[PDB]
């Protein structure tokens, strides 16, 4: 199998952002790192004005702006997640902008695992050294001197194997880190001093201090004050030697703090940013000595409003406020003095399109027949939303339902012309008894509404936060919600499907859920219950109770296909409308993905890759056909043809394995061998059968077959189409060309990139074209189109056929 | 406070973070008991069950047969048997191992698969102590002053396909490598985590030399050749089908030993022997600050410290007993007194040359039991390890096998396979 | 109070303005595709020897040197 | 063999092997048992070493008794079964 990948919308998810003067020494800049895009804005009277977007080839891991000594502007130094490290300078000759590799250079060790809070990169304020947490017990040290050829990088060992987070120290003498580490006795704060000399630690400014056992952030307070602001959980604490305050304020013990923003250049205001969406100033009372130096004399936190769930802030200018957000909408806010009718200071100036993270979509015919449309599942609690997306002839359009809860899962039922959603809401236990939702929903603000009148499971803690579920009724116009199905209480349903069942004339709408108590955290019981949606009511129909978490769902020529934690079960719908099992499969361990074609099921593994299971008619059973030997963690799978099947991996990878055709024995036809391997970047949750591209109604015959679409967690859309041998022969050659001509950016080579990469194997890219690079021709010069060696120099006819899809 | 599977599920989905080391609290998803997964019931034989493969696919077992013939030999068997959850087990291959070899002791077995190698695993063999030159009407009896080890390398079966040149079964990488010497006292250290580092090598003491023996296939592809040794004693040997002395054979019996020349697939044999006493003498005369003071030396007990299979050097550590003239210092005569010391020295795998590291200081025996010295020497080498340690990857850990059972230290729970959450219950 | 906050210049976000309701998946920024290739000043390298084996090399080098002291004081 | 002893207060890290290593130079072992977590398939810190000879265990008992291993103070006493 030869396969294309192609972007059909870039990840709308903000990773990182990051200001200074990168552009020019009086540009003020705005960085936002969208996964591997890199976009680069300058602040002005109209707001941000667009510069230029750069595509690494590579996540970036780490981005900071920093400016060694003599240098005319900032600096940029990109650390990639395939640990790809440079240090960018931009470059401006009037119209002509270059992006110059000041230096490269990859910085992994093949002994040290990655640590759980994942690659840290801090440099030091002096400039005096580039400091990385990549692994357990290792601190990598990139000494900055422009002096030697080579920057000389190496690692100290870090006796504490399990840090949290670090922080160089301002007003130091020599560097210094500072950070939170985890041990048996719980969490505490340590400092170091970084020698360059003899490139060890030396002992740290100041003792051990004993930090809360849920604080997880290290700020590190500019030259006036110095010193290290700690966030946890329950309390904010300042450490600067003898120097230490702490405040336990009861506000910021309902959601935890995920990031800060130092506002003030002396430090005296910073941001901080919730998991509820809250934003907070935490303000750091100044101290004035006639010493000539300045002391803190008080920390308070006030609360300015609400936000999107930010995954990093951003102060501008003049009030003006950057929120990146990953779970929902990026935004452009104002801080203001005087507050409104409901007490806040924050105002909402612009909205940025997210549609990540896609959790689960459909495609669909709705405004018109032929012309598909993409319907998802976006966001996550308060940011949740449904997204509309269809290539609109006057590129992509979106249409935003937000549900101010969490999609979980989506189905259509064109016959009662609607959506079936699954969503979540969190409601939180009061001195009443019973849980009150936080805010109106989807679930809530419902024209008609039913609770779960069910008795099978005939035999709470305040504060706790428990999750609500309910199936959601949705208008295909209007996308109003016409009806909310409240599932029994602790009953999480996960899996969802809309279809005809045995010999039926109705078309139903099937949940499986799962009980979830509070006393243990193993799914033993569950229920898969049949609804059937009518002239504006829904009633239940049909429930079936199962030992376990019904986590996949794919009607099956006439009859429903379910997996029950590690088993894949198979269903009859009877004349008494009930289902009765017919087979069994019990050799999986976390069944969680479904797929079929025909007779044929494709078995979806958590933790143990992918299985092929054929369905026997005659014999009323299924049979193992082949497995996937290799060991793979799945996050999605597909059926592409009745012997290709692809695979989606928690290491960002596509793989595609084939029935083998060459097999002489039983054993080796039961060995599905991979034959596609691809690092894609992107963490796939949902494929779909499907084009944004209208049916035929004059087309011309495709150099490529089959379309499948996906989303991921970053919000990125893509398509996956099979290929000919010749057309995959003469994209691989042409790839390749468009290498020597198209340059990287970091000097990360293209093939390095695309690799297969695992904490066990690295593997070259096989079986994929990598479409956003060959549509890249379009775009060059027409003497640097010279990737042509044997004639037809005009190889528009080709490319310009191939963006045809999307 | 754990956290439910369903909530854990939830945030893979909107997070993008999806790993076994974020889920490692977590219990195990499936557990099998051995008896509902084992075949011909009852008492099926000696099987000595040891553990997964790193790849979680086989299952592999060992057999003790004594044979009560009065003067009792042992034979010793390796099975790899195919795992498939709550389907029974499949045998996929059975391989004797030490042929001809005369076990007149039950042996102490583990098998260890190497960091990325999944080609061949390797296994180590070694008595309390060695059979004597004697009889005493009940047993054997044994040799207080040495101990046995034999070490066996065997090819893994195939994942499947290729090299259907049969010519009738029998394959390609159906090799089998068995070496056996013997040790004095201080009896060497078993370091397998160490012995393994580097893929296709293993690092043996032999009480008198550390022996790197390098084992790898090729076929006629000029491509690649020489891991050991891009002056110390090197020999490399070739063999095709159809000093530690070493006997090669295929899944049975002998290959043909040939010379370069040879156009089909080849297996070579390279072992790369430091002497410890030519090592000792050196570090002395060129490095050690109190070189002068010395005499001679009694004994000495060589630990490995670190292996970097990326810069080819193994770190090792000398733990020394010797006779020296004391300081120059005059309080009376100055008769030489017993000190032990220990020289830390980094031997390249690549130029066959070593480089002294450390050398420590001369301290005085007082007296002291020579087992007290080696087992504070033997602390002080544990202490510098766990001291330097840094975390590894999962997947270049070294898989080490054991399942003491006959050995008086009981048998084991549970095999488990990590990666996949898996247990198997005996 | 809580605010007198940043001004890097005055004019910045004085003239802003789009003016719709929760909507905008501009991607605005031109896509930078390199053709000039410009060499680097340097090139990132780790220390290829181990922690271990450096700690031991210069603590014995301190050792020596402390050694070299004689001829007096 | 003529002496069972208990080894105990061990680091988790510490290996069946090492204590090989540690014990053996004051004599002949019959069996050594490191107790396993089954549920982690880490070392529980504690375990068994059987001397063949009583003097031999004695003396390891002497001088390995109160004394630091891996920065833990090792404990080691006489164990009947
Ligand atoms: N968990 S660990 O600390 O990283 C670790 C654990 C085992 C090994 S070993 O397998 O190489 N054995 C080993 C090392 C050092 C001294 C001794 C003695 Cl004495 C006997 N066996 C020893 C290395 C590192």
């Amino acid at each position: 199998s030869y396969n294309y990948v192609v972007t059909a919308q870039k990840p709308t998810a903000v990773n990182g952002c990051v200001t200074g003067h990168f552009t020019s020494a009086e540009d003020l800049n705005l960085l936002i790192a969208k996964n591997t895009r890199l976009e680069i804005y300058v602040v002005t009277a109209e707001g941000l004005r667009p510069v230029k977007e750069v595509g690494m080839y590579g996540k970036i891991a780490v981005m900071e702006l920093f400016r060694p000594k003599g240098e005319s502007k900032d600096l940029l130094f990109i650390l990639t997640a395939k640990y790809n490290a440079c240090i960018l300078e931009y470059k401006q000759s009037g119209e002509s902008i270059d992006i110059i590799t000041r230096a490269h250079g990859n910085v992994q060790d093949r002994i040290g695992r990655p640590s759980e809070t994942g690659i840290i990169g801090i440099i030091d304020p002096e400039c005096r050294m580039i400091g990385l947490r990549l692994y357990d017990g290792l601190f990598k040290v990139i000494p900055l001197d422009r002096d030697n050829k080579e920057l000389k990088a190496f690692n100290i060992r870090l006796e504490e194997l399990h840090v949290i987070d670090v922080k160089f120290l301002y007003g130091c003498q020599a560097p210094t880190i500072c950070f939170v580490y985890q041990d048996p006795q719980g969490r505490h704060v340590k400092t170091y001093e970084v020698s360059l000399r003899e490139k060890e630690f030396n002992k740290g400014p100041w003792k051990q201090e004993n930090v809360e056992a849920e604080a997880s952030m290290v700020i590190a307070v500019p030259e006036p004050f110095g010193g290290a602001i700690i966030i946890g959980q329950e309390s904010i604490t300042y450490h600067n030697g003898d120097k230490y305050l702490a405040i336990a304020p009861p506000i910021i013990k309902q959601s935890t703090i995920v990031c800060h923003n130092r506002v003030d250049p002396n430090g005296s205001r910073y941001l901080l940013g919730d998991m509820e969406g809250r934003l907070f100033m935490l303000l750091l009372e100044k101290e004035e000595q006639m010493d000539g130096t300045v002391t803190l004399k008080d920390l308070r936190v006030e609360l300015l409003g609400e936000t999107s769930i930010a995954e990093c802030l951003t102060y501008l200018d003049n009030g003006v406020v950057f929120v990146g957000s990953r779970l929902g909408d990026s935004q452009l806010v104002k801080l203001n003095v005087d507050s409104n009718e409901q007490g806040s200071y924050v105002v909402a100036m612009e909205t940025f399109t997210n549609l990540g993270p896609i959790v689960d979509m459909c495609v669909v015919d709705l405004e018109r027949q032929g012309q598909g449309q993409l319907v998802t599942c976006s966001g996550a609690f308060k940011e949740g939303s449904l997204r509309i997306i269809r290539n609109g002839i006057g590129k992509l359009h979106i249409r935003t339902v937000p549900l101010y809860e969490s999609p979980r899962k989506i189905c259509y039922q064109e016959v009662s012309q609607c959506f079936g959603v699954l969503s979540s809401r969190i409601e939180v236990q009061d001195t009443s008894g019973g849980t009150t939702a936080l805010r109106p929903s989807a679930s809530t603000q419902a024209l008609s509404s039913s609770v779960s009148s069910s008795k099978l499971f005939s035999s709470t803690s305040f504060g706790e936060e428990v999750e609500v579920h309910n199936l959601l009724i949705i208008d295909q116009h209007t996308f109003e919600v016409l009806h909310a199905h409240q599932f029994l209480q602790n009953e999480y349903a996960l899996s969802l499907v809309s279809c005809k069942l045995g010999k039926d004339p109705n078309t139903y709408f099937i949940v499986g859920t799962a009980m979830v108590y509070p006393e243990e955290a193993e799914p033993k019981q569950g229920r898969i219950v049949v609804f059937q949606y009518s002239d504006g009511k829904l009633q239940t129909v049909a429930e079936k109770e199962v030992k376990g978490a019904v986590y996949s769902m794919v009607e099956f020529n006439g009859k429903l296909l379910a997996s029950i934690n590690s088993t894949v079960r198979l269903y009859e719908w009877t004349t008494e409308k009930e289902l009765r099992t017919e087979c069994n499969h019990y050799n999986n361990i976390m069944a969680l993905y479904l797929k079929t074609k025909g007779d044929f099921i494709l078995v979806g593994d958590l933790m143990r890759s992918v299985l092929l299971l054929a369905y026997k008619p005659m014999e009323g059973n299924f049979e193992e056909i082949a497995r996937d030997f290799n060991p793979n963690w799945m996050s999605a799978v597909e059926i592409l043809d009745d012997d290709n099947f692809l695979g989606a991996e928690n290491a960002f990878n596509l793989f595609v394995c084939q029935k083998d055709s060459a097999a002489t024995t039983d054993e080796e036809r039961q060995h599905l061998q991979e034959v596609g391997l691809f690092h894609l970047g992107e963490f796939v949750n949902v494929f779909c059968h499907g084009s944004l591209v209208m049916q035929n109604l004059g087309e011309t015959s495709t150099p490529t077959q089959g379309s499948v679409l996906f989303g991921t967690v970053n919000g990125m859309i893509g398509l996956v189409t099979s290929l000919s041998e010749s057309w995959y022969n003469l994209l691989l050659d042409m790839q390749n060309r468009l290498n020597k001509v198209i340059k990287s950016v970091g000097k990360i080579e293209h093939s390095f990139w695309r690799s297969f990469h695992t904490e066990r194997k690295t593997e070259p890219a096989t079986g994929f074209i990598d479409g956003d690079l060959i549509e890249s021709f379009l775009d060059i010069s027409r003497p640097k189109m010279q990737e042509v060696v044997a004639t037809a120099d005009d190889l528009i006819k080709v490319v310009e056929e191939l963006t045809r899809i999307h | 406070r754990r956290e439910h599977v369903l909530k854990q599920l939830e945030r893979v989905k909107i997070s993008g973070q999806l790993s076994p080391r974020l889920f490692r609290k977590l219990p195990p998803r499936v557990c099998v008991s051995l008896k509902n997964i084992v075949d011909e019931d009852f008492l099926y034989a000696g099987h000595i069950f040891l553990g997964f493969s790193k790849c979680g696919r086989y299952v592999l077992s060992y057999t003790s047969s004594s044979g009560d013939d009065d003067f009792s030999f042992y034979i010793y068997h390796l099975y790899w048997w195919e795992f498939n959850v709550h389907s029974k087990l499949k045998l996929v291959r059975q391989v004797r191992l030490f042929q001809d070899e005369e076990i007149y002791s039950d042996l102490y077995l583990t098998v260890c698969e190497w960091p990325s190698d999944a080609s061949k695993v390797i296994v180590f063999g070694f008595n309390t102590r060695s059979a004597n030159g004697m009889l005493m009407n009940m047993m054997m009896m044994s040799d207080e002053n040495h101990r046995d080890i034999y070490v066996s390398t065997v090819a893994v079966p195939p994942p499947g396909r290729c090299a259907a040149c049969q010519d009738a079964q029998c394959l390609r990488h159906g090799f089998m490598l068995h070496t056996k010497y013997q040790v004095v006292y201080p009896f060497p250290t078993f370091q397998p985590a160490f012995q393994l580092k580097k893929d296709q090598v293993v690092l043996l003491n032999t009480s008198y030399s550390l022996v790197a023996c390098a084992v790898s296939v090729h076929s006629a592809g000029d491509r690649s050749f020489c891991q050991i040794l891009y002056y110390v004693n090197y020999t490399k040997l070739y063999y095709v089908l159809e000093f530690v002395v070493t006997d090669l054979r295929g899944r049975n019996l002998r290959p043909m030993r040939e010379r370069t020349a040879v156009q089909g697939q080849y297996l070579t044999v390279e072992q790369l022997t430091l002497d410890f006493e030519y090592v000792i003498n050196e570090v002395i005369r060129h490095d050690a600050t109190w070189g002068h003071q010395f005499c001679s030396f009694s004994d000495y007990d060589i630990v490995i410290l670190e292996v970097c299979p990326e810069t080819n050097q193994v770190l090792i550590n000398i733990g020394l007993l010797l006779l020296a003239f004391p300081s120059p210092t005059e309080e009376g005569q100055l008769r030489p007194k017993t000190y032990h010391t220990s020289l830390k020295v980094a031997w390249d795998l690549n130029t066959g040359i070593f480089e002294t590291v450390s050398v420590g200081d001369l301290t005085e025996v007082k007296g002291q039991t020579s087992g007290s010295v080696w087992s504070s020497y033997r602390k002080s080498c544990v202490d510098m390890v766990m001291k330097w340690l840094v975390p590894e990857s999962s997947g270049r850990y070294v898989n080490r096998m054991t399942n003491e059972a006959l050995h008086k230290g009981c048998s084991l729970k549970v095999l488990a396979d990590s990666e996949r959450y898996t247990w198997i219950v005996l | 109070f809580l605010k007198g906050l940043p001004v890097y210049n005055k004019s910045n976000f004085s003239r802003f303005h789009a003016d719709s309701v929760c909507k905008a998946s501009n991607r605005r920024p031109s896509v930078y595709l390199p053709t000039r290739e410009y060499p680097s000043e340097q090139i990132i390298v780790t220390e290829k020897t181990n922690i271990l084996l450096r700690y031991l090399h210069q603590q014995w080098d301190k050792k020596n040197a402390a050694k070299k002291r004689d001829q007096e004081q | 063999g003529p002496m069972r002893l208990y080894v105990g207060s061990l680091h988790f890290n510490i290996t069946e092997d090492m204590l090989r290593g540690i014990f053996e130079p004051f004599g002949r072992i019959e069996s050594i048992q490191l107790m396993m977590d089954s549920e982690t398939g880490r070392s529980k810190g504690y375990g068994f070493i059987t001397f063949s000879d009583s003097e031999c265990a004695k003396k390891a008992l002497e001088q390995l008794n109160g004394f630091e291993l891996a920065g833990r103070p090792m404990k080691v006493g006489h164990v009947t079964e």
